[PDB]
């Protein structure tokens, strides 16, 4: 009966599919921080240069 | 060379529902299978 | 190589594509808001980066 | 043939609120600018606010901020002005007036003509 | 975050918008701590049904 309990319920492996979501999302916020003025006039180095 | 047209202005217009109308493309960027 | 497509600067390798643009869109973007494809102003063909 | 009529006189006690109505008949009323003017006894005239019914956003004077409210009803074609937190200095005569040529541009208002048709006057006496 | 830094000022809140998503991360971390504080008690006292 273990196979039925694991297969029927989809949220059984919620602990393992919880560090994948946390690790990936924290990565995205990094990349999206490359498009901020931070007080300058543009976010592109070659444009201002 | 103008001509007067309007005469005896009367009852104001009517009103209608709009539902979900009046959406336009905000920019010129191609996106696929995404929510923006 | 280095490319300057009508105002878009960058470095990389270009190749053909299978994507289809609506006939007013110029370039495309990825999930993290990074440019992925462009359109040649003179030949109106889609290229990857 | 555009004419505006107001309600009757009012006597009030301090701390209450009043509401005056203005009914205009004979015109479009949709693209006008309906104003409000106050005249104290033995004094001059003052500006309170105005509204364009089709847009739906009024403009208020700085002195009467948070104390007055101007609204309009297009179906019955009638403009309401409500004044709250009454004092003893709010005893005067109120006039409707109408600016025929008004535009918007940004969130503000722009006028290209003076008021030509006026109301009649409603006296509001506040005392105890 | 927004009310702590710029108290009900529109010109301060418009300048704060150029720094990206710094406040959302703080709100998320505090929410996570607050959520963990209840599992802490549940795992200790609720041992009989
Ligand atoms: C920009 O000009 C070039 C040069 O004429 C155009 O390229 C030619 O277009 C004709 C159109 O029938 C083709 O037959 C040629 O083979 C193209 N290449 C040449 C002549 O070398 C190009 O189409 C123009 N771009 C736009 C958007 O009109």
């Amino acid at each position: 009966k273990i196979q039925d309990s694991l297969s029927s319920t989809p949220s059984a492996l919620g602990k393992l599919q919880d560090v994948v979501n946390q690790n990936a999302q924290a990565l995205n916020t990094l990349v999206k921080q490359l498009s901020s003025n931070f007080g300058a006039i543009s976010s592109v180095l070659n444009d201002i240069l | 060379q103008c001509v007067n047209l309007t005469t005896r202005t009367q009852l104001p217009p009517a009103y209608t529902n709009s539902f979900t109308r009046g959406v336009y493309y905000p920019d010129k960027v191609f996106r696929s299978s995404v929510l923006h | 190589v280095n490319f300057n497509f009508n105002g878009l600067t960058g470095t990389g390798v270009l190749t053909e594509s299978n994507k289809k643009f609506l006939p007013f869109q110029q370039f495309g973007r990825d999930i993290a808001d990074t440019t992925d494809a462009v359109r040649d102003p003179q030949t109106l063909e889609i290229l990857d980066i | 043939q555009v004419q505006l009529v107001q309600s009757g006189a009012e006597v009030k006690k301090p701390g209450s609120s009043v509401k005056v109505s203005c009914k205009a008949s004979g015109g479009t009323f949709i693209n006008y600018a309906v104003t409000w003017v106050r005249q104290a006894p033995g004094q001059g005239l003052e500006w309170m606010g105005g509204i364009i019914p089709i847009l739906g956003i009024p403009n208020y004077a700085q002195k009467f901020q948070g104390r007055v409210t101007i609204t309009a009803d297009k179906s019955t074609s009638t403009a309401y002005m409500e004044l709250s937190s009454l004092r003893s200095e709010d005893t005067a005569v109120y006039y409707c007036a109408r600016v025929p040529q008004a535009g918007a541009a940004q969130g503000h208002y722009y006028y290209y003509y003076g008021m030509d048709v006026w109301g009649q006057g409603t006296t509001v006496t506040v005392s105890s | 975050c927004t009310m702590y830094i710029c108290g009900d000022s529109t010109e301060c809140s418009n300048l704060l918008l150029q720094y990206g998503s710094f406040c959302t991360q703080l709100n998320r971390a505090l929410t996570g701590i607050a959520v963990e504080q209840d599992k802490n008690t549940q795992e200790v006292f609720a041992q009989v049904k």
